[PDB]
């Protein structure tokens, strides 16, 4: 029940491959999705293939 | 880029539709002229008023046809399918059937093999 | 390294988590596309009432084509309906006899025909529109007198060529009483 | 009944995704890259076209059957109504008089 | 006309690439390596096979219809030329004499 505002994702640099879109192609910040669950965690970062 | 399958499918469905139109035309349009039963109803005792169209009802059908039509009997339209109307409506088909009935009642069997010649129904049954 | 993952799970398009800066007023009845709460689609809009549950959000129907939209700001209900469509047929005599023709659209009304090179604009508005239960054919005059079936049109209509194309109800042969 | 059931089967095939992600035309275009969903469109159109071909073939079979039945109806009408037939059980049960 | 149209449609399907890069197998061999030409050629094979299957099914339907017509023609020959038939509208309009 908020505004998401994914335009901030394009800011800064580095990050990694999204490797997960899985819906369809056109525009980023139009659909309302269903539920945004953030589960940020910190690993060694040696390999993110998992 | 997938080919021309759609043209074949459209052609096949169109061919089926025109086939059905020509098919009902072949089945019912067996006569070149429209015959009508005479106003006075006497045939030696045979009662055809049950089988002939009645002027009282707004729909020009016979009481058998009324039961035949009532006894036998939706958002799918809006995805790319249509239903074409028949070439000749139910009124025209009923008129063809009425003409054929009047022909076989009055003329006998000769209205399908040349000019229609009248003959009393008891003599036709003889 | 710092990593954050997102669940997503896209199954319900009209939800509450979306913040596009674009805002537009609501349309009552216009054959235009709609993008309410992330749900896209096309059709015409029509207002009606329904015993919708309050806690629920929207209503989807056969082929997952939703038939309801709710305004996040104001609480009201409207229903949708897809636009009128159909093929267009061309009724022509022999190409050598004449070049003028009379198109026949499918089960559509004469009102929206103009909405949906210079000579093509003539058939849009229409000057001799004929409305028939088989379709809205234009360019052919309707004559009360009946003739033989020359060109097949649905629901007992037939078009012939007498220097203008005419459309009439087919006759079932000359009548006679024995 | 068979015509209505076949038509209903034809329109229910739009709900199946044939192995794609989604199965609706609006969900064909959201945010990723066309090719990513172009293959998806390839998969969708392959199944939809196969279902359409199946419907057309079954309709052709049924049309042939009904054409045969109606040719029988036409010849029966013309030989029993427009004349008296000597065929045994072609215009009823018994000795036929009129139809 | 129907036979010629079906034959013309069948041959014309070879131009369509069915989602490949080219409809000519010589170019497919010349550009694509066999490991990848193996997966590229698959589309051409399945598309042409589908076209041929559709053509064969349509030809089967047409052959059944023409067999029905030929059986009717044989019956009419045997019953109108080799003899005189009492069937009313089976030998023209009117009482039959000979054919
Ligand atoms: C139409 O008329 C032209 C005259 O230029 C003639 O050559 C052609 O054979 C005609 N076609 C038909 C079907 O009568
Ligand atoms: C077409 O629209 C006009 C405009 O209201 C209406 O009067 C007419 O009844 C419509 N046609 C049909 C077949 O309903
Ligand atoms: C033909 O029918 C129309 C529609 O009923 C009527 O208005 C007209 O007076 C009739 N006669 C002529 C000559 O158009």
């Amino acid at each position: 029940n908020c505004v998401a505002d994914y335009s901030v994702l394009y800011n800064s640099a580095s990050f990694s491959t999204f490797k997960c879109y899985g819906v369809s192609p056109t525009k980023l910040n139009d659909l309302c999705f269903t539920n945004v669950y953030a589960d940020s965690f910190v690993i060694r970062g040696d390999e993110v293939r998992q | 880029q997938y080919g021309s399958f759609c043209t074949q499918l459209n052609r096949a469905l169109t061919g089926i539709a025109v086939e059905q139109d020509k098919n009902t035309q072949e089945v019912f349009a067996q006569v070149k002229q429209i015959y009508k039963t005479p106003p006075i109803k006497d045939f030696g005792g045979f009662n055809f008023s049950q089988i002939l169209p009645d002027p009282s009802k707004p729909s020009k059908r016979s009481p058998i046809e009324d039961l035949l039509f009532n006894k036998v009997t939706c958002a799918q339209k809006f995805n790319g399918l249509t239903v074409l109307p028949p070439l000749l409506t139910d009124e025209m088909i009923a008129q063809y059937t009425s003409a054929l009935l009047a022909g076989t009642i009055t003329s006998g069997w000769t209205f399908g093999a040349g000019p229609a010649l009248q003959i009393p129904f008891p003599m036709q049954m003889a | 390294y710092r990593v954050v993952v997102l669940s997503f799970e896209l199954l319900h398009a009209p939800a509450t988590v979306c913040g596009p800066k674009k805002s537009t007023n609501l349309v009552k009845n216009k054959c235009v596309n709609f993008n309410f709460n992330g749900l896209t689609g096309t059709g015409v809009l029509t207002e009606s009432n329904k015993k919708f549950l309050p806690f629920q959000q929207f209503g989807r129907d056969i082929a997952d084509t939703t038939d309801a939209v709710r305004d996040p700001q104001t609480l009201e209900i409207l229903d949708i309906t897809p636009c009128s469509f159909g093929g267009v047929s061309v009724i022509t005599p022999g190409t050598n006899t004449s070049n003028q023709v009379a198109v026949l659209y499918q089960d559509v009304n004469c009102t929206e025909v103009p909405v949906a090179t210079p000579t093509w604009r003539v058939y849009s508005t229409g000057s001799n529109v004929f409305q028939t239960r088989a379709g809205c054919l234009i360019g052919a005059e309707h004559v009360n007198n009946s003739y033989e079936c020359d060109i097949p049109i649905g629901a007992g209509i037939c078009a012939s060529y007498q220097q203008s194309i005419i459309a009439y109800t087919m006759s079932l042969g000359a009548e006679n009483s024995v | 009944n068979q015509n209505a059931q076949a038509l209903n089967t034809l329109v229910k095939q739009l709900s199946s995704n044939f192995g794609a992600i989604s199965s609706v035309l609006n969900d064909i275009l959201s945010r990723l890259d066309p090719p990513e969903a172009e293959v998806q469109i390839d998969r969708l159109i392959t199944g939809r076209l196969q279902s359409l071909q199946t419907y057309v073939t079954q309709q052709l079979i049924r049309a042939a059957e009904i054409r045969a039945s109606a040719n029988l109806a036409a010849t029966k009408m013309s030989e029993c109504v427009l004349g008296q037939s000597k065929r045994v059980d072609f215009c009823g049960k018994g000795y036929h008089l009129m139809s």
